[PDB]
RNA sequence: ACUGAACUCCUCACACCCAAUUGGACCAAUCUAUCACCCUAUAGAAGAACUAAUGUUAGUAUAAGUAACAUGAAAACAUUCU
């Protein structure tokens, strides 16, 4: 029984869990960009998010400064997350994370994502665009629209 | 490309018409339950007055969760708040085809979205006239109880100091072992014992050459529908629409539960004082308070119980 | 066995018995070998029988090969198409003198399991039985418990 | 415990060719619209998504010859530029991969 | 070994009267030893059975087993070989009429087990074979109606003789 | 007889196809080339007033054959089953494009004349039945219309539910038989020989050739149905998945005649609507 | 009329109809006269059920 | 009363329902002599006939696509991190 269960079962244990989530979340601030299975990707997203809120915490903050000092396995990302990262979303109150599915991995036929920063400076996802407001269904719609914005 | 596509409401809409149809579909919504809101002035069915041996029908509530309570002699009752969410009579048959010798109510309730029915059930609550509903129950009923499709109920149809009946799916506990399913002793954890703590011991004897039906084995357990019965309905908030009932009810929060009158032997025939179609706040002969409660009940707000 | 076998029923090529029998049997083919004790049977046939059998049949046409394919054979082609080739090896005359007389006696029908002993294209003269032969009728039709 | 008797090819074959084990149609493949190959509805493009990673790729070897070395990671943002392109006002202050093709049409 | 499926490419039909429906073109192609199981192949050839060559190549291109990029790969050069050498039209007018996997030549190794025994595991190999018929994938059969059960019964009931008798 | 007339149109139609099929004999081989974003500069090597837009599709694939259902060749709409007639660039044009514009009147006019066909062939023999036109209405609008006389005995005659469920039931027998839209670009004079009966249709036919410099004139058919069209079709009625004929309403000016507009809405296989969303589109197209 | 049917001698109260339903504890012995107050139609159907050839025809 | 056997009769035909053992009539294939020269004959021979030895060798099944096995993470594939 799993009710409730929030949490996944990954590497070798809840510290090789916290271990793997933080090795993709480094990965994930150094590069903006990040290739992994669609479940770690999945995991470590709710994860990326809060660094982001640690990092508007501010640089001067000991807490956030402590945060970002565990997570972030490479140091020179800290300064990275605290002026590059916090300030691109300090408009923003969330959803600094888009989170896509990926053809499955050649080796294993994993279930891949790939999790990126929103605003990098990479080329853009081909990201999945809604149907065309001119198509027929969409155009009945806007006509259905019209008729009970006049109506009442 | 072989044109067994499985298609969703959204897939084919635009960025515009999306919260377009969202909007325009949750206020027809509603608008058909603010519809219904009046039953006493949309040609009721007859109303007769209650009877001895007669059955009237039940809610289908949601619960909502547990809470303490206190009698005036001083003893703590755990209750449970099942809330009444859009609970409408959708459906009415007579003896004959009843699968038995009793008229039933198709009663509904929680309120779901039209985009993830079956074409059949919308076409159905389009006739109704209602949106549609997560659980729909069949409540036996003597046709002096009979309601119209389309009329709403609520928690004030039960009154405290009653009795009630409720079954709901079980929370599901999965393939379980014996252990855990059915409180086998298992085997000692030490003095020898080899991966055998939690089996079944024998499951028959030898001379069957077989196991009997029936046999208890490791199985799904739970997510299978139990009534608990003879419930005292402790209190009912009319404002929101919550019944407080004694005790445990199946299933888990949030879920949707069928809460009827006692069917026990002590509770027969107490059905006299309750509204016996059911409760009309349309026919507004008293407006009921917030809070009903039973006698016994120590309400809050009242000054603190002295056993003098 | 029946089950592993195929079946027919009794039948005759064109109604052989009605106005006329007429010998189904059409062609006989003797291939023999001049040499060859496997034919010495065959030509001893050859020599002392065939021409008897021939004028007692004549309507059957016999072909004698007198060079054979394999062993010594006698093909019999009846009217209804059928072709039955039977191996005339090592047989005495008497024993192939019986084989050709069977061959002319019989019909070109299949030699399989005959379902019935007979065969009637009118089994019934006073009319088939049906649940209503021997039932008597009722005043107006009326079935049982039927109220006018 | 051993089998106590062979299973015959007929069994087997009730078995095996299950519906429950037979492989399942696929109906959510369509045409991607852009460019015309075959996706999942709900997975990206696997050409797009191919033709992006390469992009990706050359864009971080580049940024990689910029930094020179581990623990480089820049303190500011982070503009590409393709050939005949010039940093704008909000492009200023912001560090240059300048890239030797041209600027794709699906990028922006 | 076998090898007729190749040879069936080969046959050369009589040309066809001016007054007679136009033959459908055939293409058999195969891949040999694939080092893959016949038992694992025959589920993707399975699948494929009756379809559309674009319809099998896209269900084929997001099947997550090995053998789905082969059977992919051996109808991709069918498609070839049927527009360049079997006069096929449209690459697209083709569909499988026959895909079957048949059991390769197989290698035996000595797999160690636990007390000094071992058992022979077989490095299996499969055959794959695709008949490519040109024209529309024929239709499904349609499933069985109340009627035309009903009119079976009623054929059988009227076939009934009296047995056992004159 | 209506079953002489449609006989008689029927054999003037193929009179004209094997005329204009004999008229272009041999195999001139036409080059086109795919202007389209995807597969570009694809050449295909086609035979000149014999294959179609349909055929390019298919030697493309059938992706391309089931999701195209215009032909922009050479910048011009084309029914995807009008044999093409010279060298030129094509472009296949789905319900899905980014500017399906010309697309959905495509559809609207041929859900318009699956609609005419219905009603010419729905009421009983001794009403008598005129189709005049098939108005052409924006998508926006929320219905295709088309305009027809009736009999004057049923001048105050109303469908009912049932009649217009019927008329439903018809047109998805026309969608199930999933009949292709034959094209045929004629002279105006065979096109008013076929429809000398029909005044509306003449007058209607002499308008179209007036408005064409030459008196050629758009016929279209989708089952022994001829009938003049404002432009392109749809390939096929299996297109149309969702189609339900809403109303009937009679035009103001019944003194002369009483034109009675036949309104309807349809989607195709390509864009079905959920249940709810549907019926608000009938109820929407019902006015 | 089956409910009108008439037994001879005592086995309204003599003859038992016995089932099991498979369970431990599920065997079940029943009077005839019970079995018909029960099932009106149970005496008969059981009665032509056995008379019938115990082949797959029966059913 | 009827039903009821392989008993008995009836039409036809007959060597054609015991273990061990024993008598007999035939006989596949092979080789040789002589034929036949087509694929058989008369003889003479013999490593001369396999539903059965936990038989031997080889093939392939069944159990079974089961048991079991394996590659720390990201990436610019430089590298860095755990
Ligand atoms: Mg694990
Ligand atoms: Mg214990
Ligand atoms: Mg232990
Ligand atoms: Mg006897
Ligand atoms: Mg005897
Ligand atoms: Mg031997
Ligand atoms: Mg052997
Ligand atoms: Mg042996
Ligand atoms: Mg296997
Ligand atoms: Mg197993
Ligand atoms: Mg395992
Ligand atoms: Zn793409």
């Amino acid at each position: 029984i799993s009710h409730g269960r929030v949490f996944r079962r990954m590497g070798l244990g809840p510290e090789s869990r916290i271990h793997l989530l933080r090795n993709l979340l480094t990965g994930l601030v150094r590069h903006e960009r990040i290739e992994a299975p669609w479940a770690r990707v999945d995991e470590m997203r709710g994860y990326a998010e809060k660094l982001i809120d640690y990092g508007k915490l501010g640089d001067t903050n000991e807490r956030a400064m402590r945060m970002a000092d565990f997570w972030l396995t490479e140091k020179d990302l800290i300064p990275k997350l605290f002026q590059v990262l916090a300030p691109r979303y300090k408009d923003q109150t969330g959803g600094y994370t888009r989170m896509l599915q990926i053809p499955n991995r050649s080796l294993d036929r994993a279930k891949m994502a790939v999790i990126e920063y929103k605003g990098n400076c990479l080329p853009p996802l081909p990201l999945p665009r809604r149907d065309s407001h001119l198509t027929l269904l969409n155009q009945l719609l806007q006509g259905l629209r019209q008729d009970l914005r006049q109506s009442q | 490309l072989h044109g067994k596509s499985g298609t969703w409401w959204d897939e084919h809409l635009s960025e515009e018409n999306v919260p377009f149809i969202k909007q325009l579909v949750s206020d027809e919504d509603k608008a058909q339950l603010a519809s219904k809101l009046c039953p006493l002035k949309d040609e009721p069915w007859p109303i007769h007055p209650w009877e001895p041996g007669s059955f009237r029908v039940g809610l289908i509530a949601l619960k909502l969760g547990m809470m303490p309570l206190w009698t005036k002699d001083g003893q703590k009752h755990v209750v449970t708040l099942l809330q009444v969410q859009d609970c409408h009579v959708l459906k009415y048959t007579s003896k004959e085809n009843c699968n038995g010798k009793m008229a039933t109510l198709s009663v509904g309730g929680k309120t779901v979205s039209r985009f993830r029915k079956a074409t059949s059930i919308l076409e159905f609550y389009r006739e109704l006239g209602l949106p549609p509903k997560q659980t729909v129950k069949i409540f036996n009923i003597t046709d002096n109880a009979a309601i119209k499709p389309g009329t709403p109920l609520y928690a004030a149809h039960f009154r405290p100091g009653q009795y009630v009946d409720v079954t709901a799916k079980t929370i599901g506990k999965g393939f379980q072992g014996v252990m855990k399913r059915w409180g086998f002793k298992g085997q000692p954890a030490t003095h020898g014992q080899t991966k055998t703590h939690r089996r079944p011991g024998a499951v028959a004897t030898g001379d069957i050459g077989r196991v009997w039906p029936g046999t208890k084995m490791p199985g799904k357990m739970g997510n299978i529908y139990r009534t608990e019965y003879g419930l005292k309905v402790w209190r009912i908030n009319t404002k929101h629409n919550i019944i407080y009932v004694n005790g445990s009810v199946p299933g888990h929060k949030n879920c949707l539960v069928k809460v009827k009158d006692s069917k026990l032997p002590a509770y027969k025939d107490l059905g006299k004082n309750l509204p016996f179609p059911t409760y009309f706040p349309d026919g507004d002969e008293e407006e009921l308070p917030e809070d009903l409660y039973d006698e016994n009940v120590c309400q809050p707000g009242a000054p603190s119980i002295t056993f003098a | 066995t029946a089950r592993g076998t195929p079946s027919r029923f009794l039948a005759s090529v064109l109604h052989n018995g009605l106005g006329r029998y007429v010998q189904q049997l059409q062609r006989l083919s003797f291939s023999v070998s001049r040499d060859g004790a496997s034919s010495r049977g065959a030509r001893e046939f050859v020599e002392r029988e065939v021409i008897d059998f021939a004028r007692r049949n004549p309507g059957v046409v016999i072909y004698v090969n007198s060079r054979p394919c394999c062993v010594p054979r006698v093909v019999a082609e009846y009217l209804n198409g059928a072709v039955r080739e039977e191996s005339i090896h090592c047989k005495s005359v008497e024993e192939i003198s019986t084989l050709v007389q069977k061959l002319a006696d019989q019909s070109g029908l299949d030699v399989i399991r005959i379902r019935k002993p007979f065969h009637t294209d009118n089994p019934s003269i006073q009319g088939q039985w049906h649940p209503f032969t021997n039932k008597p009728t009722t005043f107006r039709g009326l079935r049982p418990r039927e109220v006018q | 415990a051993a089998p106590k008797n062979r299973r015959t090819i007929e069994v087997n074959r009730c078995r095996r060719r299950n519906p429950q084990k037979l492989i399942k149609v696929k109906n959510n493949i369509d045409v991607c619209p852009e460019c015309g190959h075959l996706k999942q509805k709900h997975v990206l493009c696997a050409y797009c998504y191919e033709k992006v990673c390469k992009e990706t790729a050359e864009i971080r070897r580049q940024i990689g010859k910029q930094e020179g070395g581990p623990f480089k990671a820049p303190t500011i943002e982070t503009v590409v530029l393709y050939t005949g392109e010039t940093p704008s006002e909000q492009d200023q202050g912001k560090r240059i991969i300048e890239r030797d093709r041209k600027r794709p049409s699906w990028f922006t | 070994i076998s090898r007729k499926w190749e040879k069936k490419n080969k046959i050369v039909y009589p040309p066809q009267l001016p007054g007679e429906p136009r033959r459908p073109a055939e293409i058999y192609h195969c891949r040999r030893q694939i080092k893959y199981s016949k038992d694992k192949m025959w589920y993707l050839a399975k699948l494929i059975r009756g379809m559309s060559i674009d319809q099998a190549l896209a269900q084929l291109e997001f099947n997550d087993k090995k053998g789905a990029k082969i059977i992919k790969e051996v109808l991709l050069e069918a498609q070839d070989m049927a527009v360049r050498d079997h006069n096929v039209e449209f690459r697209s007018n083709l569909y499988i009429a026959e895909s079957t996997s048949g059991r390769g030549q197989c290698l035996k190794r000595i797999r160690y087990h636990g007390r000094g025994r071992f058992g022979i595991m077989e490095k299996v190999y499969c055959h794959y074979f695709v008949k490519l018929v040109e024209g529309p994938p024929p239709p499904p059969e349609p499933p069985k109606t109340a009627v035309a059960h009903a009119k079976e019964y009623i054929q059988q009931l009227r076939s009934r003789t009296i047995v056992h008798t004159l | 007889s209506p079953t002489e007339l449609t006989e008689m149109r029927n054999d003037l139609f193929n009179k004209e196809k094997a005329r204009q099929l004999s008229l272009t004999p041999r195999t001139e081989k036409i080059e086109v080339k795919h202007v389209g974003k995807t597969d570009p500069g694809t050449v295909f090597v086609m035979n000149k007033n014999i294959s179609t837009p349909y055929s390019c599709a298919m030697h493309l694939s059938e992706w391309y054959c089931r999701k195209s259902i215009l032909a922009l060749v050479d910048g011009q709409p084309w029914d995807m089953y009008k044999p093409l007639t010279k060298s030129c660039e094509i472009k296949f044009l789905t319900f899905k494009d980014c500017d399906p514009g010309e697309v959905n009147k495509a559809y609207w006019r041929s859900c318009a004349m699956m609609m005419g066909c219905v009603i010419e062939r729905a009421f009983k023999d001794e009403y008598m039945v005129n189709l005049v036109r098939a108005p052409e209405v924006p998508v926006i609008s929320g219905a295709f219309c088309y305009d027809v006389v009736l009999d004057s005995k049923l001048d105050e005659w109303m469908p009912t539910k049932e009649n217009l469920r019927s008329f439903t039931k018809d047109a998805h027998a026309l969608i199930y038989k999933d009949l292709p839209f034959e094209t045929l670009e004629v002279e105006a004079k065979v096109a008013l020989e076929i429809f000398q009966h029909s005044k509306y249709k003449v007058d209607f036919i002499e308008e179209k050739a007036s408005q064409n410099p030459e008196r050629i004139v758009k016929l279209h058919r989708i089952g022994d149905f001829i009938d003049v069209s404002e432009g392109p079709l749809i390939p096929r009625t299996s297109i149309c998945f969702q189609y339900e004929v809403s109303a009937v309403h009679n035009l103001q000016p019944t003194q002369p005649s009483l034109i009675r507009r036949f309104q309807g809405v349809s989607l195709p296989v390509h864009l079905r609507a959920h249940f709810t969303i549907w019926d608000k589109l009938l109820e929407r197209s019902r006015k | 009329n089956t409910r009108h049917i008439a037994f001879s001698g005592n086995k309204w109260e003599q003859k038992v109809y016995s089932s099991h339903t498979g369970y431990p504890g599920g065997f079940r012995q029943v009077t005839a006269a019970q079995l018909h107050l029960r099932d009106p139609v149970a005496i008969v159907k059981l009665a032509i059920y056995g008379m019938l050839p115990k082949n797959l025809h029966r059913r």
